[PDB]
């Protein structure tokens, strides 16, 4: 499932904003 | 509403012509807690010692934001916090500088983030989606009218308060410019096909960024996720998404409008503005007038338990508050 696959992804905490 | 925004306007001018500078002092404060921390400074709970009053106050290290070339923007967060004044926004109460540091000190909103409930929870129902959404939905409309544009939608950002409604809070990248910009900024999972392309850039790319935020609310996850941000990218400018089977009509409707790589025909961006958002069918059972007024009632509202509680919180390492002697990148802050 869609969640199945979110939940083990590395980016189900705190996103940080961009650099560069 | 125009007879609203206009009065508004003439309102934050005033403060945005002339700034509000050196209002307090940090021994004004006790520190309680750390509530957040990362690349953004941190955040803590304090306690105004005067009154007793408890506030959210964020710490700039300066010497860290001129290494990350966050001069500028820096100086717009101040400058905007300082200006506006809105219920779903959360405005500088106070602000000042030391030799080490930068202080912005906001209202504080016990509930927690909205990320962590909605990661607990999983998932938000559409009518708890739709009663954040509105107040999404209203402060845009202002900070819009003011030539304002966000550019950091997300949960993360979006503080519960003690009535269960919302403030947008963190705005380092937030911009006062009536042409186009070209920053690249933002969160992977909610930055528009047009920054990822390179391209000048506008407004619009906040209510993308709000049809990434509707989406996750009501799926539990964002509708372009991977491992890495390039591969996030690839998802974002492809120009397809799918939704979950239980995404009402009306809301997937909503969301092809929002999540729309053209701009011609992005909601939002069109001819009659923010109104073809206000007045889709998605949003046909919310009052606007109630949801401002704060009248409606919330979804979801915190445990209370305390004043300055903090348990809607994550534990963060707690790291000193330190003063160097000398002063620091002084010309580079001297606005502030
Ligand atoms: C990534 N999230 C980091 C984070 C966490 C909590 C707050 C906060 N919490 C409570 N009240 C506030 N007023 C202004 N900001 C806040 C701010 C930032």
């Amino acid at each position: 499932t869609t969640y199945a696959d979110f939940i083990a992804s590395g980016r189900t905490g705190r996103r940080n904003a961009i650099h560069d | 509403v125009k007879e609203f925004l206009a009065k508004a306007k003439e309102d934050f001018l005033k403060k945005w012509e002339n700034p509000a500078q050196n209002t307090a002092h940090l021994d004004q404060f006790e520190r309680i807690k750390t509530l957040g921390t990362g690349s953004f400074g941190r955040v803590m709970l304090v306690k105004h010692m005067e009154t007793g009053n408890h506030y959210a106050m964020k710490i700039l290290d300066k010497q860290k934001v001129v290494k990350l070339k966050q001069i500028e923007h820096t100086l717009n967060e101040k400058r905007i916090l300082q200006a506006v004044n809105f219920p779903f926004l959360t405005k500088l109460e106070f602000s000042f500088k030391d030799n080490s540091n930068l202080y912005m000190v906001m209202e504080y909103a016990p509930g927690g983030e909205m990320f962590s409930h909605l990661r607990r929870i999983g998932r938000f129902s559409e009518p708890h989606a739709r009663f954040y959404a509105a107040q999404i939905v209203l402060t845009f409309e202002y900070l819009h009218s003011l030539d304002l544009i966000y550019r950091d939608l997300k949960p993360e950002n979006l503080m519960i308060d003690q009535q269960g409604y919302i403030k947008v809070t963190d705005f380092g990248f937030a911009k006062r410019v009536k042409g186009r910009t070209w920053t690249l900024c933002g969160t992977p999972e909610y930055l528009a096909p047009e920054i990822i392309l390179s391209k000048g850039y506008n407004k619009a790319v906040d209510w993308w960024a709000l049809g990434v935020l509707i989406y996750e609310m009501a799926a539990g996850y964002p509708p372009f996720f991977a491992d890495q941000p390039i591969q996030i990218y690839e998802k974002i400018v492809s120009g397809k998404v799918r939704f979950p089977s239980h995404f009402s009509s009306d809301l997937k409707d909503l969301l092809r409008n929002l999540l729309q790589v053209d701009l011609t025909k992005r909601f939002g961006n069109l001819k009659n503005g923010v109104n073809d958002i206000k007045n889709h069918k998605w949003f046909a059972t919310t009052d606007w007038i109630a949801i401002y007024q704060r009248k409606v009632e919330a979804p979801f509202i915190p445990k209370f338990k305390g004043p300055g509680d903090t348990s809607n919180f994550d534990d963060y390492e707690e790291e000193e508050i330190r003063v160097s002697i000398n002063e620091k990148c002084g010309k580079e802050f001297s606005e502030f």
